[PDB]
């Protein structure tokens, strides 16, 4: 928890090498090790003196970074659009159901998670040369 | 000190303009074509001085969302009732300030290091506001 | 969707009071009254080659009033005097103070910049006086204030 | 109050401040009865021994490696 | 061949939505609504002396966009209060956004440039304010994406 | 509120009386007689970064006043030879006065500068003479001066 | 990839703070207000014929700040008293503080170096005092101190 | 003959990368990035006095890259506070890599040389960082190599 | 912040009064009339290897002041005669004061220097007198004093 | 004792030089002008003698990697 | 305060006579005909490290005077032959005369002290002939004598 609390996840910062203090470094041999990532069980490993995580699993396989990406988006686009909603109805002059209302919600979902994400590259963006599709 | 200031020398200053005046004929008349120069008579000395010597304050404020502007406000003969254009005497004029303030007291916290100072957290993230759990 | 009326009163020109030092202008010419205009941008820019926008405030708020009298009216000579009296005596600065009828207002402090041309024709000449301002903000005088803390964004 | 000296120093020695960071509270679910609430919020160890819980017991451990 | 109508609505001026801040601007001028235009070329190109022929790309997106309205107008005063409010505690950029009715769009962060200058005359004024623009590229919003892959060649 | 009339005589340019050296000119132009302009601004103004504003008076009085007159008067052979009668002799300088109908006055000392070019067509033919003045400042010639000392504040 | 705002405040020379003995400066020229510079070289470097680089470190730290006032401002008096107060009493030295306002910082000791000329003209004359500083390192007060112990390699 | 492109793509500034360290740098100046100058010739030339002609390589190889930065970019004080650690604890060195997008690259040691000035002004204001560099070849990226075999003669 | 007047009333370089020996100078140039420079440095500054820090207050206050007239000018005749007759009786101090306007003030000894060149062309010619001066400390005639004794620190 | 010392002098440069402002009029105000003067003014007397005679320790340590 | 007219007269450059050995000379440059320069400065000042100050006269009255001439000017041929005449006989020396028209005069002996380059092109060419003098001590040829009298002090 002291190695995930106050990590910002619109950096999508895995888990992958980062210390952790108090832990103790898994003592079995290789084979086992190759068991327990077949089993998901994530496992301290001490390299060249240091200490580092491995591989930031979860048990369904899917890497944590991407859990925790997920929650943060679900949490702050719904924070930030109650937010312009609440500051629009406290004036009076509530949000009504009309074509020349509704679209400044592409202004305030661009504002807060959809371009702190691309400031601070959690977020991908450009053209791809491959598929010939952009982001 | 500064409210008897005030009060004196605002006064003073529309008392002087108002004889100087009416000593060339001309005296002031009840209409909206001659009362809005009082805004730039009162604007002169006091309220003006107070700026430039920095006992008034200005600029806006970031907690409370207001500004401290000054602000002067001068009915009009519509809304003047009829006594008043017998007894000749204009009323409900109005005017605002914001005082500065001196400093008096001032508290400190100091701190001492002995030994090694112990390394400090490596996060290179820029700080998060606050949570995102919020319903 | 119906169309609005953008007042409900009317826009009247002798509606708007210039008070220069205190008393009131008057014989203005036939167009215009007066033209207000900013010396330099408000906000630069600085564009970096790799894309980075920085920019900076300006502190300069001098303007430029410009003040369109007939040439036969009196405030001709009022000016006029004033300008060697200022001159002599070294004093330039007096108020100055406008007043909108539907619009945005002004009141700092100016002097005289500059004294029109005079030109004599068949018709009655005009004189457009440049009269400096201090500061050139306009400042309103409606109901406006309850909404500048809600246009507010990032 | 009132304020006896125009200018006072309060000199800690060795200690120092750390600055107010933005994160999520974690939530241990701990069986104990050291008070009546189902959930409390502490800041340090220091007051967690202040509310009788023992040295080396399972919250305690917790808190301090977080 | 036939004459081909270009769209099968109409090109509705009233459609097109300005979003400044989060609030819709009302009360426009006659002729010109707003008038986007970028500072700097796209491409540059170097010419040698024998004809070789090499270009560098521009990374300059910073644009102007000239926005009138009337002088009676009620957003003259909001814009007029933010400027001193953006001056005294220092925040100037606000979130701009516009909708094109069959035309492209932007939407991009923005500040206020200059101050339009304020005439009084005859007739109601025009006040014309600069909006600077972070990103001056006009966005589509059309069936366009299927054919972009198509064009390309060499 | 009523219309005045900012005047009770008529502006007659007849009226208007130019006296250089001690005589009458006669024989002007069509549209416009004379045109009076300053060289220079009065006052400078010096912008600090921080905003202080300091500003300086010009000293410099010098103008230049513009003179139509037709091809035909008899004036244009009077200027021409003493053009030639102050390049030998060394005397340029004459006493230049001009009386207002309903306005400013001027009366000063003045010099010729430039003669106009002279051009022959079908219609007879105008010829602008620019005459300089030692001081450009146009005096008033009415109950000014009463009020002078009432504009005055700060 | 998208065009990046350097920073999310406005760069405001007003809030440049100028302490010069415990009060602060105004009335500052219009272009720039101050400029510091380092008068030698940080690192020397010695080759040899052979290729091998040696290098050396520069502990003279001495340095000069230009300071621009307008001649109208009432600090050319106080510097002006202080010079001969300090040619008479023997005492120099006094402290000099900067605060930046998106920029780099200092906090040392200095003195007057050098007193700038003084010309008198048409408009408002400029004065540019040079400050020595005992140490010209300019100090940073940002975030700056998580990625300088990033940097480090070799 | 036929105009030819000397290029396949176009040359991005952006795409220009500096890494001083392990790090990417940015928020660079307006016009030029960075500048890379070699100290001394490569070859000096002995002439005699009959003519004869012998020529002696040099062996110095250092180097100055010029760096330029707006004063708001962060990395101002990354430098600034790596400067006082190195003083501090001596070691100076640091590794430097410069990758060209259509041109030629870098990739030696370097050091910091001088701290540029610090001027502030009404516009956002640039600093030009010196760096140093142990060898200062620019080295290639492309398919050269297969004509180097080739222009060999004599 | 409001922007504020630095001062009341406004720099007229005319009321800059030039004494020569008792007598007031006229027939000035057009744009600087004075300039007043000091030759050497006020303070030197001692920097050793180690970093130790030392300076010697420097005694030298001789200056030379700039004087700008108009060959027409008959303070010229005045100059040349006093230069001859000095150099026949072997006096040449006289004394020397000068009185701001809105600035610093000099009231010191002072002796011709130099003959400025003479050249005759279209338009009248220009002379640049030098006048050495014993000590060259500007000082003021303002309220200055009661601040001198509390910038005061270290 | 040299936390005493602190305690005093710190305390007594900061009364001292508020005292002369307050004595001159233009006595201080809590607004962001003015208040960081007091960096230069503690920067003054105590923190600066202290360094000067060895007291207080300044530098890079290379151990931890924290400066001083 | 009324501007004054420096002189009566008008300065004429036609009335500027120069007599070289009794002959007056024609055909002069565009812009300036002649330039009088001293060589060295008139007095000479040594300053002490106490500040005792201490001068000295300076008997080197040595001087240039620059002659600007059309290479079309008979005058050409009259110096280039007088150069050999001067140069085979061994007599250099002739009298020299300038006269002012409203400013200083020059009567002194003189020589030819290099001959200018010659250039041709498309317009016609200028020489600029240099000779010298042996003394350049501009007289006045005006009032001036009465007041020479009164400026004299200490």
């Amino acid at each position: 928890i002291g190695a995930m609390a106050a990590n910002d996840p619109s950096y999508g910062d895995s888990l992958h090498l980062k210390t952790m203090p108090g832990m103790v470094p898994f003592a079995g041999s290789d084979t086992q090790r190759s068991n327990a990532w077949s089993r998901n069980a994530n496992i301290y490993r001490g390299l060249y003196g240091g200490g580092s995580y491995i591989e930031g699993k979860t048990s369904s396989g899917q890497y944590v970074d991407v859990i925790r990406f997920s929650h943060w988006v679900k949490f702050r686009m719904e924070e930030s659009v109650f937010a312009y909603m609440k500051r629009r109805s406290d004036m009076g002059l509530s949000m009504k159901m009309s074509d020349e209302d509704l679209p400044v919600l592409k202004s305030v979902l661009m504002n807060n998670p959809i371009n702190i994400g691309i400031r601070n590259g959690g977020i991908l963006t450009g053209y791809d040369t491959e598929n010939k599709v952009s982001y | 000190r500064f409210s008897h200031w005030v009060k004196f020398r605002m006064e003073e200053s529309v008392f002087a303009y108002m004889k100087r005046r009416s000593d060339m004929g001309l005296s002031m008349k009840m209409s909206d074509e001659d009362l809005p120069v009082l805004k730039s008579v009162l604007m002169n000395n006091p309220i003006n001085i107070g700026i430039r010597n920095g006992g008034i304050l200005t600029g806006y404020d970031t907690e409370n969302k207001v500004s401290y502007d000054p602000t002067i406000i001068i009915p009009k003969r519509a809304n003047i009732p009829t006594n008043d254009l017998a007894a000749r005497i204009l009323r409900d004029v109005k005017v605002e300030l914001v005082y500065n303030n001196s400093l008096h007291y001032v508290k400190i916290r100091a701190s001492v290091v002995l030994d090694r100072p112990a390394g400090q957290s490596t996060n290179a993230q820029t700080p998060m506001s606050s949570s995102a759990v919020g319903v | 969707n119906q169309s609005k009326i953008l007042t409900l009163q009317a826009y009247d020109p002798a509606k708007v009071l210039v008070f220069i030092g205190g008393q009131r202008v008057s014989g203005f010419a036939a167009d215009t009254k007066i033209v207000i205009t900013r010396n330099n941008d408000n906000i630069s820019v600085h564009a970096g080659v790799d894309g980075e926008i920085s920019n900076a405030l300006s502190r300069d708020n001098t303007g430029v009033m410009t003040l369109s009298l007939q040439n036969t009216a009196k405030w001709n000579g009022y000016l006029a005097q004033w300008q060697r009296q200022a001159n002599v005596t070294g004093l330039i600065y007096l108020p100055v103070q406008v007043e909108g009828s539907q619009g945005l207002s002004l009141n700092t402090i100016g002097w005289i910049q500059k004294q029109p041309d005079l030109s004599y024709g068949t018709e009655v000449g005009q004189m457009d006086w440049e009269i400096g301002v201090l500061d050139a903000w306009l400042s309103p005088d409606q109901i406006q204030g309850i909404a500048a803390g809600i246009t507010g964004l990032l | 109050e009132y304020q006896d000296k125009v200018v006072d120093v309060e000199v800690s020695l060795g200690t120092q401040p750390i600055d107010t960071v933005g994160f999520e509270t974690p939530m241990f679910l701990a069986m104990h009865g050291n008070f009546p609430e189902r959930i409390r919020f502490y800041v340090s160890t220091a007051g967690m021994v202040a509310d009788g819980f023992a040295v080396g017991s399972p919250a305690y451990q917790f808190a301090t490696n977080a």
